[PDB]
RNA sequence: AGAGACCGAUAGCGCACAAGUAGAGUGAUCGAAAGAUGAAAAGCACUUUGAAAAGAGGGUUAAAUAGCACGUGAAAUUGUU
């Protein structure tokens, strides 16, 4: 049922797929970085206490990516955590929610043990990273870029009009010619690629 | 990586060792300096020394600068280099650098495919006649280059002697 | 086609706006319990259609993704969600269309004082819910494919067959925008 | 395994003949099977592909996608489905070429002689599988 | 027409290609070299410097150090460090 809000607002979500599992209940889903993680993460524990939880469960996520989308490096940081969200029932019948909170509580012991991943696994992840992080530089780059895009078009038109002012008319004759000339000529070379 | 532009040509048909002894010449060097330089060498105000490609040229006084005799002026190698170098420089523009502190950091000559000609030579004979024709490449950097483990395997005795030495000195 | 229908229809409807009593409040309020009927239906087949959905239950994964604002230059979005959800949410697109026709309808009738559209009115939004694409697939029944494959078109007209693109349920794209990282935007 | 002498197993004789195919016999080898309704419908597997027919990809980068056959170029043994397209740098829109034999047929582009095709294909298969079955 | 314990672009016919062609000889005759981008041209839009060729950004692609001097890319020989 949640899907939908946890991709639009959680930026780390956003980072994986979303498949369905053969393990899983039909309500649930999985959202990961690689299969090889969701099968080392999937335990069958796991499996049976979310199907304890029932509706009241809303996700449960393991992180290293902040919660909303950053916008420079020193924000981009790995910083781990384990973030458990769930609706509270009207009847206060917590015994479901027990097998859920007892497993995240474990869950960094879990991780400790089995979260190591072959060089293959993380070099998927580093690669959406590494995309991520020069995503970020390329904008900040476009902006830089087209300020001073901008500068130099100012500088440009104003160097057109301080010297073009002071010519002969024949001289602006001619330059006005030539300025022509080349832009037809540079228009016919793109025009003649192939 | 971001301090610095590039520029290059390829297949171009200029004497591929006086190419090469000219950017050696300006290796290093800082870019007005290099320009300028390349000019006086166009007009025959300053020499390149030839040093590698050097085999019966001539002698000049413009060679004491740089210690050499042999000396000469290219001076369609100088207007190549002047043209990327003014590539480069424009490059440099347009990222944002202070082209005012450029240096060549990189420059290389690398000889292109040649181009093919005759000659006619005595008793009916052909020859060939060749140009040796360069790739050249080149890259500006901003200029800072402002630059400014222990005993851990020693033996029992090394070790006395030490702590010895320590409590008589102090 | 449905425009050419509803001007049939409209060519003796409004014949019939022009030759039926309007000075009489009698006959106008007898079209006027007409007309709250027929929205009284409409709600009825709305929430028989969601209580059909919710019975269902279907949990089905879905994906597609929803283009930019019309003729806008922004990039798209990409949805991931379940059948359920997604019928709902149509269910209640049908309900906002339901409440901007019903405070049009007022205001030119209450406010401005209009009465030519009032039989017009009373049939077309009916006509209209009884046609649309949940009114087929659960109230009539019939299966959910091709025209009726989920992510439903624009339902723009004439400048909806200009902008109104398509909705995008391509495997090579939604796997594409799936892991781009877009979420956390900062509302603002 | 092959046993009839006019029958070559040769792999050269064989790529020769498919690349140097004629119009015709290109018609035949870009075939595609029918949808699982057609299938049903008709009791015909496979037909040679014709522009018009509505398709759905069933496997490449395009898996999913459904449109009508606008063009079928034997010439580069492909066909061009609508708004299965690419952009240029220009960004100018060109089909997407797609082999015959990666698609489904979902609709047909029926006239008499495509049908007295289907009628031959069903007659045929049909007192095929009466002579097996006696 | 079918095959092979055959050869695999300096091999196999001189010719895997607009090869008995281009070219030479008055002529009879002589007679080459030359295959491979990519699954798909998607064969690089646009900005900028340059007289131009081109370069630098940027784009396509799984990949451009796969860019029509295109699979891989040795040695001789060469440049820079
Ligand atoms: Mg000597
Ligand atoms: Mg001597
Ligand atoms: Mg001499
Ligand atoms: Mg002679
Ligand atoms: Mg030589
Ligand atoms: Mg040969
Ligand atoms: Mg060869
Ligand atoms: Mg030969
Ligand atoms: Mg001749
Ligand atoms: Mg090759
Ligand atoms: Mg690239
Ligand atoms: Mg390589
Ligand atoms: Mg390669
Ligand atoms: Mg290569
Ligand atoms: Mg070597």
């Amino acid at each position: 049922e949640c899907m939908k809000k946890a991709r639009n607002d959680r930026y780390d979500l956003s980072l994986t797929y979303t498949k369905d599992h053969a393990k899983l209940p039909n309500w649930l889903a999985v959202m990961s970085e690689s299969a090889e993680i969701t099968d080392a993460l999937l335990t069958p524990e796991l499996i049976k206490a979310a199907e304890a939880a029932g509706d009241l469960f809303e996700y449960l996520v393991v992180t290293d990516q902040p919660e909303d989308k950053p916008k420079t490096l020193n924000e981009t940081r790995p910083r781990k955590r384990v973030i458990l969200k769930y609706r509270v029932p009207s009847n206060d019948d917590y015994t479901s929610l027990l097998p859920i909170f007892e497993y995240f509580l474990r869950m960094p012991d879990h991780l400790v043990q089995v979260a190591h991943f072959r060089p293959e696994v993380l070099r998927k992840v580093k690669v959406v990273r590494d995309e991520e992080i020069r995503k970020i530089q390329k904008a900040e780059e476009e902006s830089k870029a087209e300020e001073r895009a901008q500068e130099r078009e100012k500088a440009k038109k104003a160097k057109r009009d301080q010297e073009l002012s002071q010519l002969d008319a024949k001289a602006q004759k001619k330059y006005l010619e030539r300025e022509r000339e080349k832009e037809l000529k540079r228009s016919m070379k793109k025009a003649t690629i192939r | 990586p971001t301090k610095s532009a590039r520029a290059r040509g390829s297949y171009l048909r200029v004497s591929f060792k006086n190419t090469r002894e000219t950017a050696q010449a300006i290796n290093g060097w800082k870019l007005q300096r290099a320009l300028t330089f390349l000019q006086n060498v166009i007009d025959k105000k300053e020499a390149v020394p030839m040093r590698r490609y050097a085999g019966s040229t001539g002698r000049t006084a413009q060679g004491k600068q740089w210690g050499v005799s042999r000396a000469r002026w290219p001076v369609k190698s100088a207007q190549f280099l002047i043209g990327l170098l003014k590539n480069a420089e424009a490059n440099a523009d347009a990222k944002g650098l202070d082209t005012g502190n450029l240096i060549i950091k990189h420059i290389q000559v690398n000889q292109a495919p040649k181009q093919r000609r005759r000659t006619y030579r005595a008793h009916g004979r052909i020859n060939p006649y060749m140009s040796n024709p360069c790739h050249i490449e080149l890259i500006l950097t901003e200029a800072e280059e402002t630059v400014q483990d222990v005993e851990s395997h020693l033996s029992s005795r090394q070790r006395g002697v030490r702590i010895r030495r320590a409590l008589t000195a102090a | 086609s449905p425009q050419i229908t509803n001007l049939i229809i409209i060519f003796g409807m409004m014949q019939v706006s022009k030759k039926i009593p309007f000075d009489d409040p009698n006959v106008l309020n007898m079209c006027r319990a007409a007309y709250l009927a027929s929205n009284l239906i409409i709600l009825c087949i709305s929430l028989y259609i969601k209580s059909v959905v919710d019975k269902k239950k279907d949990m089905t994964t879905l994906k597609y993704i929803e283009p930019a604002p019309p003729g806008s230059s922004e990039e798209g979005k990409l949805v991931t969600t379940t059948v359920h959800a997604y019928d709902v949410e149509q269910v209640k697109i049908l309900i906002k269309s339901q409440l901007f026709g019903i405070g049009m309808m007022a205001f030119m009738h209450l406010y401005l004082k209009y009465t030519n559209p009032l039989l017009i009115q009373s049939i077309i939004p009916l006509k209209g819910a009884l046609e649309s694409n949940m009114a087929k697939i659960h109230l009539w029944g019939m299966p959910a494919t091709g025209d009726l494959k989920r992510p439903f078109k624009q339902p723009g007209g004439l400048l909806g067959g200009l902008f109104g693109q398509s909705v995008q349920a391509d495997k090579k794209a939604v796997e594409a925008a799936e892991r781009a990282g877009r979420g956390g935007v900062k509302e603002e | 395994m092959k046993v009839r002498p006019t029958v070559s197993s040769s792999r050269r004789k064989a790529r020769k003949a498919h690349f140097s195919a004629p119009s015709s016999v290109r018609r035949v080898i870009m075939s595609a099977p029918l949808s699982k309704e057609l299938r049903e419908k008709y009791n015909v597997r496979s037909i040679p592909i014709r522009k018009g027919d509505e398709v759905q990809i069933v496997r490449g980068a395009h898996k999913d996608k459904e449109g009508k056959v606008t063009s079928v170029y034997r010439l580069k043994y492909v066909i061009h489905v609508e708004r299965v397209t690419r952009e240029k740098a220009t960004g100018q829109t060109v089909p997407i070429g797609i082999h015959p034999s990666n698609v489904v047929i979902t609709k047909l582009h029926l006239d008499k002689d495509r049908e007295n095709i289907l009628a031959r294909i069903k007659a045929g298969r049909e007192q095929v599988a009466k002579a097996k079955g006696k």
